[PDB]
């Protein structure tokens, strides 16, 4: 019924040793490259893509959900121009969660004239849980989340009215 | 015990590893001695239903 | 009306997991409109019989 | 390690898989960093590697087992294969099939 939309990683203070600047022309806005709003695409800084370990205690009584992405650049030389390794993988842990994920290189079809891809996944965490983050590269990183509330007799409805 | 700790084994439902039949099963709506090592039971709610009819 | 209500219903549930609260949601409608619906039935087919089973003594 | 069903029953067959908390972990204990596990029948196949994580703990626990599981029909045999990491089965079950029991939840 509603939500409070807050900061988990704030851009300025969470990433010191990492880029948090990146735009796609794919979400452009007003002309200009853009990005997704409550994500961070994440790359590296002076030549390093440092490991990274974040987390997130779940201090409200509400659930939180948090979603995140994994980039999968078309080629090797995109890999190598981002993140500066050829194996990296993001990890995604909770009390009861538990998923690995690595890049996938591909030729794909262009869509959005953009080839390559993000996988955007998300979770539930619960009330007093722990969600951790770790990566080598690939992470397009939590910056917002909503804490959720939820109520009775909503729904969603498709209408042009 | 929930069916997870019974069928797995939980060294607190020792009293269950004797008795082989049954006319129906009983869980208490709390069950604590279920994966006293922690970890994701797959397909758990789809073994329960194999359960429910042996 | 004892031969017409035979229940061959089984109403032992499900669970399921986080991620297949849609199918949760189907299950849940699924017996509750059963249930809906032969309420309905055995509530009607009573009033109605009551009713008729009245004249006919009259 | 190999079982062949010779028993009219499906048999109920549970194992699993150690994940640590760490390298150290599991170099201790398997002795490899680079351990599988593989579980295949004549209808089921299935390949399962360990992640190593920080996590969480649970019951003052860090690092996870998972438990999978597989029926294995009468005739048939399910063959297990590690470099560590596997939680081996022991024992199992010859399931017995029936009609109308049902798992209730009841404190009565
Ligand atoms: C928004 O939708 C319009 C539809 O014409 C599309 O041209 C534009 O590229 C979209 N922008 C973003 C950021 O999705
Ligand atoms: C380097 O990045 C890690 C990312 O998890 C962070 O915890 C650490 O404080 C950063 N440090 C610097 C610039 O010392």
């Amino acid at each position: 019924s509603s939500f409070e939309r807050f900061e988990i990683f704030p851009k300025e203070s969470s990433w010191p040793n990492h880029t948090v600047t990146g735009v796609s022309a794919s979400c452009s806005h007003n002309g200009k490259s853009s990005f997704y709003r409550n994500l961070l695409w994440l790359t590296g800084k002076n030549g390093l893509y440092p490991n990274l370990s974040k987390s997130y205690v779940n201090n409200k009584e509400k659930e939180v959900l948090v979603l995140w992405g994994v980039h999968h650049p078309p080629n090797i030389g995109n890999q190598r121009a981002l993140y500066h390794t050829e194996n990296a993988y993001v990890s995604v842990v909770s009390s009861h969660y538990s998923r690995r994920f690595t890049p996938e290189i591909a030729k794909r079809p262009k869509v959005r004239d953009q080839e390559g891809r993000i996988n955007y996944y998300w979770t539930l965490l619960e009330p007093g849980d722990t969600i951790i983050f770790e990566a080598n590269g690939n992470l397009i990183a939590p910056w917002y989340a909503f804490a959720l509330s939820r109520g009775f007799g909503s729904g969603i409805i498709t209408s042009n009215a | 015990c929930s069916v997870a700790g019974w069928i797995l084994g939980n060294p607190e439902c020792e009293l269950l590893i004797s008795k082989e039949s049954w006319s129906y099963i009983v869980e208490t709506p709390n069950p604590e001695n279920g994966t006293c090592y922690p970890g994701y039971f797959a397909d758990y709610e789809e073994l329960r239903e194999q359960l429910s009819s042996v | 009306v004892i031969e017409k209500m035979n229940t061959q219903f089984t109403a032992v549930g499900k669970e399921f997991n986080k991620l297949e609260r849609r199918m949760e949601n189907l299950n849940k409608k699924v017996d509750d409109g059963f249930l809906d619906i032969w309420t309905y039935n055995a509530e009607l087919l009573v009033l109605l019989e009551n009713e008729r089973t009245l004249d006919f003594h009259d």
